[PDB]
RNA sequence: UGGAGAGUUUGAUCCUGGCUCAGGGUGAACGCUGGCGGCGUGCCUAAGACAUGCAAGUCGUGCGGGCCGCGGGGUUUUACUCCGUGGUCAGCGGCGGACGGGUGAGUAACGCGUGGGUGACCUACCCGGAAGAGGGGGACAACCCGGGGAAACUCGGGCUAAUCCCCCAUGUGGACCCGCCCCUUGGGGUGUGUCCAAAGGGCUUUGCCCGCUUCCGGAUGGGCCCGCGUCCCAUCAGCUAGUUGGUGGGGUAAUGGCCCACCAAGGCGACGACGGGUAGCCGGUCUGAGAGGAUGGCCGGCCACAGGGGCACUGAGACACGGGCCCCACUCCUACGGGAGGCAGCAGUUAGGAAUCUUCCGCAAUGGGCGCAAGCCUGACGGAGCGACGCCGCUUGGAGGAAGAAGCCCUUCGGGGUGUAAACUCCUGAACCCGGGACGAAACCCCCGACGAGGGGACUGACGGUACCGGGGUAAUAGCGCCGGCCAACUCCGUGCCAGCAGCCGCGGUAAUACGGAGGGCGCGAGCGUUACCCGGAUUCACUGGGCGUAAAGGGCGUGUAGGCGGCCUGGGGCGUCCCAUGUGAAAGACCACGGCUCAACCGUGGGGGAGCGUGGGAUACGCUCAGGCUAGACG
């Protein structure tokens, strides 16, 4: 008994609490924007793009999303932000989105 | 990471190694990449040692690292030796 | 190991007279000298047509007790020499003939074959140098095949290399009775060995 | 390379997909004598272009879908159910052989 | 460079035909017997259950402490406190724990094999290249205090470090949306917009080492996809609803019904779907003249599994044998609430079985993880141990020695045999005693030199006082099967279709070469014989290479679907087919050569062969295809 390296499981688990709470306000910001210009908030829903962007690749900074996962939330994101101002859009802050 | 050591093929009390370059995770004489040389460490024929130095330093152009004693063997046939 | 036992039987039972003891062989007493009949109670009853069988498996017996070898032993050289290129029938010979015991035997250092196995095991033997007591020891072209020096003064070496003054040696061999020395020039072929023996049988025998 | 295959479109019942007929010829392993086996592939073609009764040649592609790696590369030669004949046929002679049979 | 058959259906014969044997092989086992050594090999059953020990850790050169002790300080003393330093313990953090080792249960499958695809992807550490590391904030263990529990262990409160975590900045660059260009599935370039970096440590301390960040590239390793190949049963014939496809979305590194909503009604099947059975696949291996059959232990490659089932977390990587959760079963602890386990790792125990080893030595060598290094860990490994389990080597002696001892066997009682065998003479001298005593080990490190190249130095062997060398030295284990024929080897006695033998034909009922012993003989020999299984013989599933009037075998006949097969001439294609080049066909094994150990077994080096498939080029007689023509088939 006591193979001492019960300390990978000990830090799997804070990583573990680490990540799922770095996903969720991905996610959260990610709707948040998404729902704002799916009812053409434009200024705003970019504003709120740009911060869910940023976490994004902020998780990848580290093993949290990391890589193209990373790459692909962002695409998807600013694919439906995008498209839904297309709605009498004009995108304003032209936040993340290239003019 | 990918290495240059030796793989045993020889015999009970007779060793006859392979110096081989090899995924450093494989066996060490499971299916390595290359051969490069041989070693007879108890020098029982003139020809006790071979290394395609042209080789070697192919690999080690790219990351191979050997074994202390792979290093010792190849530098013992100028694989280093940049006169 | 060896067969070791009465062997002049061999010689009764092969019919053809078998040189398994070098001298006496020679005298009126290797029995083959009147007795040329198999051992056993039965030796002088008429003896039946031997079945194809018979005569191959006595053809065989006869060579191989010749150079008192074990039918594992004998039986591999043959499956060698059948592998290597060449008449089969010859090669065979010529690899029974490069025994070390046979050797030091068709030289004159040993009376017979039997007595040569053991000089060779007693270490009485040299090749090319290095002294080498397995009988079965394969001599090859250019192995000068030499006594012990400290055996060379063995009372029985002795008398062995004495009468070996003037003998003849054969055409693949040659022997300087001086420093007891000897050069295995080359492979014995066919017609330099003059064995009652008819190979063809024995490849025959081992076809079945 | 990507395999590239040659075949007749048996079947046009899909969206953006069609059945494409590949025969294949070969010497038995044992026997020798050339025999002629067979396959279905379902093939991508996006415009619906390929039309059933076409010789098309089969491009191996990157998956489109489960059991789907196929995309018509080209049209040999346009029309001719001489070939779909031989297979729906061959298929209706199944609609038989089992409890009662087929109409010969 | 290669191929043998025999016995047995009859009064006899030819043929047909089954059965049977001789050979080779085995991870064997059983019997009688058993001396030495080298190499190799050893749970083939219960993927049954497991005591105990060991089997994955390592960094103090990432950080801060607890405890025990020593030395020196600010102290007049006291209290308190500061510094250095030894011992010890875990914690935080990092890398490894996804390798290495085991097993083959499951799996008939892109699992495996082979050849390809990836514009649809990943890859820690290693290597090359480019650029960078500026400033600020925080937490949680350890520790301290309190609470719950029988326990395993747990809950709350407070303090704190870092290469722990966060924020801002710099943007070499990279990421995303959009546009454009080149490319052609998601490849590459570029423009605007947004978004994203970093950590320090050590000193022989103004520099060198270790380390950190972003991007590109390499190297290695891998995911996924595809053509072809991969056992038995059709007394399994129809299977299918996420099932087949589509549109959109989720999901992953990535393609995809992988998952989901909506839409369409498709998808598979006799070229054998579905179902049943059996099974890891391969390099190879065994046998065979070959084709083929059989097989897949040991070794190498892949896969799958880690008490049974399911699931995710952390991570470059796992769905993770010595990590996690849940359910089941079983085991142990339990103050009955609740807990702890998983040898298909080494060795070992137990059970099952005809049957399968030491709870050994060592880390010296090779290899692996961590470390700047010294070094630590390594039941991986290198060795020793036991077992004729296999292969090879070796001994039980050599020479002389009667017309031939004794005993035993037979006799035509003259004699014949065991047999030069013995006794005996002489010679050598396994075991065994004495002495010497090894390769495998030179690096890491240290010093000069720049921590480079190069040169010098030091430490280090389990095996092992073994191999081997030299001296001395004893004649010093032989057994087992068989002798009617196949099949080499014959007599006497005993028995009397009994006792028994037996592979097949058969033998035994008073002259038995066939039972039992003896003498003698044949064959092998530390083995010999048996049983079991595979190939052979068996052209007895016949592709090589079998057949169907009466031996087994023509369908009761027709009409006809699919399928198989296709006259003569010419032209196009070039699918089959043939040729050349080229890539692949790993290592090992097989073959040849030379070499190392006194030989060989075993091993090293080198060389040649190799079907299959990929790519390019070529040929066109035949087959295919297309087109044209013809009348000799067919039809009218
Ligand atoms: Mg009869
Ligand atoms: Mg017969
Ligand atoms: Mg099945
Ligand atoms: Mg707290
Ligand atoms: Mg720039
Ligand atoms: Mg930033
Ligand atoms: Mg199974
Ligand atoms: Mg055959
Ligand atoms: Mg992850
Ligand atoms: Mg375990
Ligand atoms: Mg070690
Ligand atoms: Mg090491
Ligand atoms: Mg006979
Ligand atoms: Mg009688
Ligand atoms: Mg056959
Ligand atoms: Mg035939
Ligand atoms: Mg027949
Ligand atoms: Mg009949
Ligand atoms: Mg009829
Ligand atoms: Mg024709
Ligand atoms: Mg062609
Ligand atoms: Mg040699
Ligand atoms: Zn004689």
């Amino acid at each position: 008994r006591n193979l001492s390296a019960l300390k990978r499981h000990r830090q799997s688990l804070k990583r573990r609490l680490r990540n799922k709470a770095k996903k969720s306000a991905i996610k959260t910001l990610s709707k948040k924007a998404v729902q704002l210009a799916q009812e053409g908030k434009a200024e705003e829903a970019l504003k709120i793009m740009r911060k869910a962007e940023s976490l994004i690749d902020k998780a990848a900074k580290g093993s949290t999303l990391h890589k193209n996962a990373a790459a692909r939330r962002k695409s998807r994101l600013m694919r439906k932000v995008r498209q839904l101002l297309e709605a009498a859009g004009a995108p304003l802050i032209g936040g993340g989105l290239s003019a | 990471m990918v290495k240059i050591r030796l793989a045993r093929f020889g015999s009970k009390h007779n060793p006859h190694y392979r110096i081989v370059v090899t995924d450093a995770r494989r066996k060490r004489d499971g299916k390595y990449i290359e051969k490069i040389g041989y070693y007879d460490p108890r020098k029982t024929t003139p020809d006790w040692l071979k290394v395609d130095v042209e080789r070697a330093r192919y690999w080690l152009s790219v990351g191979a690292q050997p074994t202390d004693t792979a290093r010792r063997l190849l530098r013992q046939a100028g694989v280093f030796r940049q006169e | 190991g060896r067969y070791i036992g009465p062997v002049c039987r061999l010689c009764r039972r092969e019919g053809v007279k078998l040189y398994l003891k070098g001298e006496r062989c020679y005298s009126p007493k290797c029995a083959m000298e009147r007795r040329p009949y198999p051992p056993g109670q039965h030796g002088q009853k008429r003896a039946r047509r031997p079945s194809d069988y018979a005569v191959r498996l006595r053809e065989k017996q006869k060579l191989r007790r010749i150079y008192g070898i074990s039918e594992r032993q004998f039986r591999n050289l043959f499956e060698e020499a059948s592998k290597k290129k060449g008449v089969t029938g010859s090669v065979f010979l010529g690899l029974l003939e490069s025994r070390l015991d046979n050797v030091v035997y068709r030289l004159g250092f040993a009376v017979s074959r039997r007595q040569a196995r053991q000089l060779v095991r007693h270490g009485h033997i040299t090749v090319n140098g290095r002294r080498v007591d397995l009988p079965s020891y394969r001599v090859r072209p250019g192995d000068e095949i030499a006594v012990a020096e400290k055996s060379r003064n063995l009372e029985l070496i002795r008398q062995n290399l004495e009468a070996m003054k003037g003998r003849k040696v054969g055409p693949w061999l040659s022997l300087d009775v001086e420093g007891m020395k000897g050069k295995f020039l080359r492979l014995p072929d066919r017609e330099d060995l003059a064995l009652p023996v008819q190979e063809n049988l024995v490849i025959e025998f081992y076809s079945r | 390379p990507k395999k590239v295959l040659t075949g007749v479109v048996v079947s046009d019942k899909m969206q953006k997909t069609v059945t494409v007929l590949v025969e294949r010829q070969f010497p038995h392993p044992l026997y020798g004598k050339v025999i002629k086996r067979s396959k279905k592939y379902l093939a991508h073609d996006p415009e619906e272009k390929y039309k059933l009764g076409d010789v098309v040649e089969i491009i191996e592609s990157r998956p489109i879908s489960k059991r789907k790696r196929f995309r018509v590369l080209r049209l040999v030669e346009s029309g001719r159910m001489d070939l779909v004949e031989k297979y729906l046929i061959r298929r209706q002679n199944y609609q038989s052989l089992s409890k009662r049979g087929g109409k010969a």
